[PDB]
């Protein structure tokens, strides 16, 4: 476990302990491995993991868990914004907020397409959204 | 009037708001447009603009801050409507019904993204500290509210904390951020900041009152919607207290045992008890915050901009004044 991973886990475990309606799902394992080796600050790594987990939570939202899951994706988005605010990481902020609008755009268009290679590719782009700009 | 002086800016931010929502994604563009089309009073951009006009200065940051605050405000609405099952939004249908759940959640995150994009140009850590902090506080308030559903009693402190985070802080951030993007006097920044807080508090109380006192026409949903969804608010708290003064704790007992499966008869009883015993004290409270807001307006230098704020203070708090 890297330093940045302890930092985010500490804050997430504190939220679950304080707010029973916050649900902390497991970080994507592949995304963690990559982030581990990224050439950026501890704070940027936290923001990335925050926002990556935020968007992956979207797919698990039902009527039976929405009063939990929706708000949870929203704190994770807010944490993402917190991590890049002090000090302000302007370039990473410009890049990753772009990734946010784009990943929602890709997921929307993904809904209206059944083609094999088209689905395989857009899924790839979606899965690596927040880490590609750093590779 | 205030609509006169802000008119040029209002249409400017409105124009930029539509620019920000443009998307190479078909559904999202339509969805973002759908809620942006809905009748919004754009009250938050108004507080931003007026906050920056307290001192002599012209900046691109001022109007673009107003744009981001609107985008954030609307982002929470799309998510809120879906979470709370609110199928209607001021005559117009809500996003999750007009499209679907997935689009509803996507559009919210999209609006937030673009909102963050819009202010990414402002190279100022303090600015982002404040904005990111208020967004977090809003989230925090939402978690507690969700956990407080059908959980009596709810302390007076917890209620104030609840309405502060859910309505007050964002409006306070509008006045605070609007004042930053114009390097406003600090003593003057404190007053417009506290004004934003007090006005928001007052407004949310009034809204909590109307849930009980108004008709389904001005509410867009059934009377007593808060308590029917488990939300214990000050009017109810005040009604229970007054009844206990008359040695009657039947309302307390009922609310304590209220659950998500409670009968309509129980809600109708609660609603009528609140209308009879809880309205006046809630109005009184709202007036305290209203008055406090007046003080902060009166402690800042006399000017044209002061008059606009004072006029909006009269309108928004008409129910109590
Ligand atoms: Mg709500
Ligand atoms: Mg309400």
């Amino acid at each position: 476990m890297m330093r940045y991973l302890h930092k985010i886990e500490l804050e997430l475990n504190r939220l679950t302990s304080r707010y029973p309606f916050f649900k902390k799902i497991a970080f994507d394992a592949e995304i963690i491995k990559l982030v581990d080796d990224l050439n950026v600050d501890e704070n940027v790594k936290c923001a990335i993991v925050a926002i990556d987990t935020s968007m992956r939570m979207q797919d698990f939202i039902n009527e039976d868990n929405k009063d939990s899951f929706v708000l949870s994706t929203d704190v994770l988005s807010a944490l993402f914004y917190k991590y890049l605010s002090q000090p302000f990481y302007q370039h990473d902020f410009l890049v990753l907020t772009d990734c946010v609008s784009r990943i929602n755009e890709l997921k929307s268009i993904r809904a209206t397409i059944t083609d094999e290679i088209a689905l395989h590719n857009i899924n790839k782009q979606i899965h690596y959204m927040f880490i590609q700009p750093y590779m | 009037s205030y609509k006169a002086f802000l008119n040029p800016y209002i249409i400017e931010v409105e124009k930029r708001l539509y620019e920000c929502i443009q998307s190479d994604s078909e559904t999202i563009n339509k969805a973002a447009h759908h809620i942006l089309s809905s009748g919004g009073k754009r009250v938050r951009p108004m507080f931003v603009l007026l906050s920056g006009f307290l001192n002599d200065t012209q900046k691109d940051d001022l109007i673009r801050t107003a744009v981001s605050l609107e985008l954030v405000h609307m982002a929470s609405l799309v998510h809120d409507d879906y979470i709370d099952n609110s199928d209607m939004r001021r005559g117009n249908t809500s996003v999750h019904i007009a499209f679907d759940k997935d689009t509803a959640i996507r559009t919210g995150h999209f609006l937030l993204a673009r909102a963050l994009q819009n202010i990414a140009t402002i190279n100022n850590s303090k600015f982002h500290q404040i904005f990111s902090k208020t967004i977090l506080e809003v989230c925090f308030g939402e978690f507690d509210q969700m956990a407080d559903r059908f959980n009596y009693p709810v302390s007076f402190t917890a209620y104030l904390r609840r309405i502060n985070r859910k309505t007050a802080i964002l409006i306070e951030a509008s006045c605070h951020l609007g004042a930053l993007s114009s390097q406003l006097d600090e003593q003057s920044t404190y007053h417009i900041k506290q004004f934003g807080h007090c006005i928001g508090m007052s407004y949310q109380i009034i809204d909590d009152i109307l849930d009980y006192t108004s008709d389904e026409a001005t509410l867009g949903k059934p009377v007593g919607s808060d308590i029917r969804n488990g939300h214990i608010t000050y009017p109810l708290m005040a009604a229970i207290a007054n009844l206990k003064e008359q040695d009657d704790d039947k309302l307390e007992a009922v609310v304590k045992h209220l659950t998500s499966t409670s009968d309509d008869e129980v809600y109708q009883y609660i609603v009528s008890q609140v209308k009879q015993y809880g309205i006046e004290p809630a109005e009184l409270l709202s007036r305290k915050y209203g008055d406090k807001a007046k003080y902060h307006l009166s402690q800042l230098q006399d000017s044209n901009i002061k008059d606009y704020l004072e006029e909006i203070h009269e309108k928004m708090l008409k129910r109590v004044y």
